């Protein structure tokens, strides 16, 4: 005998309902644990639906200041030749080396985005970098 | 489960068109169950034979046991009103001595 | 006597962190093992929306706040169902992770299901395995899709039975039937590595206590 | 039994055993014919 | 310590920016017949076909060189309310990493 009607209430409120019944004469042991440790959310069915109309979803795109840079770094050089490492977490890549070098320069008070990033382009040069600005 | 009782709903004798027998008859049986004390239940059984899907039925809904909610043991806590499908249903909470004036499976 | 037992089982629920299972796990472990990485927008579920930090040029990623605050409460409720010595089964359809999950359960002391999960296993127990085969307390997700990008049979079934279900829910999955969702990565392989280390760390802990707890209050009887 | 639960511990169990002696043989790197005239148990 | 939203900013993944025509480092983990299964950092692996050029050099452990397009393969089709995916990346692969 119990509540086998997973689309009303939750485990914990249907085992609270079989006790109160009287058909339940132990408690589970899971019990007394859910009720002092509850989860955020009760565990409660929900039927999913479409959204209609102009309804629109909550989720924020992710655009940090940096790719306004990173984008002209990849449209007038492409990515560096050198292979981006993903598995080192501290990995800093040609292009990120050019958006902190890009930012000092922004420090200083330079205005101008033409002026920071043909600047950006000769520190790199002094640093040895290979920029290749490829229209291809 | 000697504290619950079963009450019978609706008995039909359904029909499927066979090959073999030609109408071949099955009983469907509705019954509903409770302990009188807040605790009840519903299931449909279906077999060719009745005592059969009675029992099918009787232990199924044992299964399916809602807890309902009363107002000082008596009645419900407010007004209810609900369409399910093409039913409708206008409950209403009344005073303790009014007795049971509903549908006589409500009643039930 | 009576005491002593009531000692057992009582006290652990009056600590917040009764195993110190904070520890276990950072922010920064989770970013390490990549737990904040979903999948696309188009493929996004609903009811995962609440979970979701935001979309980084088509691809979901996941709060790892949220999940942080989500997985303390499930590895916690986890570690006081292995400590009242209750049944853990993991369960998993993902044949990538099958052996590593089998593997995990073993190490614990607990049961997996890894395989093609039958109709009925726990709706009709006492069919399959027997009379007064006992069910599981809890049932571990590590994934709760099958292989067909359907929820698994068990995740229903288990709130038939009242079961509390501990499962990983990425950004395409339903998490309104597990009692404890954990948001985060479910197919790379150092975030399901992750997971399994931290369920089976949480539940030897969990199991080791009970074996303390045991002989301090029973020593106390004769002393 | 850890695998009891998928109502074949013992199919299941034996397949665990030889994907794991898989695995190591495929990590850790002659004629196959060891044994002749001999056949799969049915 | 480092905040969530920190640790994304600086996150090689999010420098990485656009996924397509990228290069990126890779390590085969697994290898079936002459599929290579490919880990480079991201959330699914890419599966390549061993090149006919060094072909013995690509061994599990090998780290290589790729060049990224989707990181996962997904695409809604007809009557479809939700993306198929196939829970794959799709890369080039280039060839081997020089140790150096
Ligand atoms: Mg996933």
């Amino acid at each position: 005998a119990g509540s086998r009607l997973e689309t009303v209430g939750s485990v914990f409120s249907r085992t609270r309902d079989l006790m109160r019944a009287g058909v339940l004469k132990e408690k589970p042991l899971w019990y007394d644990i859910y009720k002092a440790f509850p989860p955020l959310r009760e565990p409660v069915f929900r039927r999913p639906r479409l959204r209609y109309g102009k309804a629109k979803a909550d989720i924020q795109d992710i655009f940090y200041q940096e790719d306004q840079i990173r984008a002209k770094f990849f449209a007038t050089y492409g990515s560096g030749q050198k292979a981006f490492d993903l598995f080192n977490p501290n990995f800093k890549s040609t292009c990120q080396r050019f958006v902190e070098k890009y930012t000092e320069l922004q420090n200083l008070g330079e205005t101008d985005e033409e002026k920071l990033f043909v600047e950006t382009g000769k520190a790199l040069l002094a640093e040895g970098i290979i920029l290749r600005r490829v229209r291809e | 489960y000697e504290d619950f009782d079963t009450r019978i709903l609706e008995v039909r004798n359904v029909f499927n068109m066979t090959a073999k027998e030609g109408r071949k008859k099955s009983v469907r049986v509705l019954v509903a169950v409770g302990n009188g004390n807040g605790a009840a239940g519903f299931a449909i059984g279906k077999a060719a034979d009745r005592g059969d899907a009675f029992r099918k039925a009787k232990n199924r809904a044992i299964h399916y046991l809602h807890y309902i909610e009363r107002y000082e043991g008596h009645t419900i806590f407010h007004d209810i009103s609900l369409r399910f499908k093409r039913t409708q249903i206008r409950m209403k909470k009344q005073p303790r001595g009014y007795g049971l004036r509903c549908h006589r499976a409500i009643i039930t | 006597g009576d005491d002593f037992q009531s000692r057992i089982l009582d006290t652990p629920l009056q600590h917040s962190d009764f195993f110190n299972v904070k520890e276990l796990f950072s922010v920064k472990s989770l970013f390490e093992a990549r737990v904040h990485l979903g999948h696309k927008a188009g493929c996004r579920h609903r009811f995962m929306e609440p979970y979701i930090f935001g979309n980084r040029l088509g691809q979901d990623i996941i709060d790892l706040d949220q999940t942080a605050l989500n997985l303390q409460l499930a590895l916690n409720f986890t570690a006081h169902v292995a400590y009242r010595k209750g049944i853990i089964l993991f369960v998993s359809r993902n044949r990538q992770f099958s052996h590593l999950i089998e593997t995990t359960a073993q190490a614990c002391g607990e049961y997996a299901h890894t395989r093609y999960f039958k109709g009925g296993l726990l709706t009709n127990a006492q069919l399959l395995f027997g009379p007064s085969v006992r069910l599981p307390d809890l049932i571990i997700f590590l994934h709760t899709l099958n292989n067909v990008f359907e929820p698994h049979v068990a995740v229903r079934d288990a709130a038939k039975m009242n079961i509390p279900t501990v499962g990983i829910v990425d950004t395409n999955c339903n998490p309104c039937l597990i009692t404890y969702p954990i948001p985060g990565n479910d197919d790379s392989p150092q975030a399901i590595q992750l997971f399994c280390k931290l369920f089976r760390t949480t539940i030897n802990r969990a199991k080791e206590k009970r074996r303390q707890m045991e002989a301090l209050h029973r020593l106390q009887s004769p002393k | 039994h850890f695998l009891f639960y998928t109502g074949k511990q013992s199919y299941y169990s034996l397949m665990h055993d030889v994907y794991g002696k898989v695995m190591q043989l495929e990590k850790h790197r002659a004629e196959s014919r060891d044994l002749i005239g001999s056949r799969w148990l049915i | 310590v480092e905040s969530f939203a920190s640790m994304l900013r600086h996150s090689p993944l999010t420098q990485l920016g656009p996924a397509k025509d990228k290069l990126v480092i890779g390590r085969i983990f697994h290898i079936v017949e002459d599929d290579l299964y490919i880990d480079f950092g991201g959330k699914f692996h890419c599966v390549c076909k061993r090149p006919d050029v060094d072909g013995e050099k690509y061994q599990r452990g090998t780290r290589v060189r790729l060049r990224l397009l989707d990181l996962e393969l997904t695409s809604r089709f007809l009557g479809g309310t939700t993306d198929t995916t196939i829970l794959e990346a799709d890369a080039v692969l280039l060839g081997l990493q020089e140790i150096r």
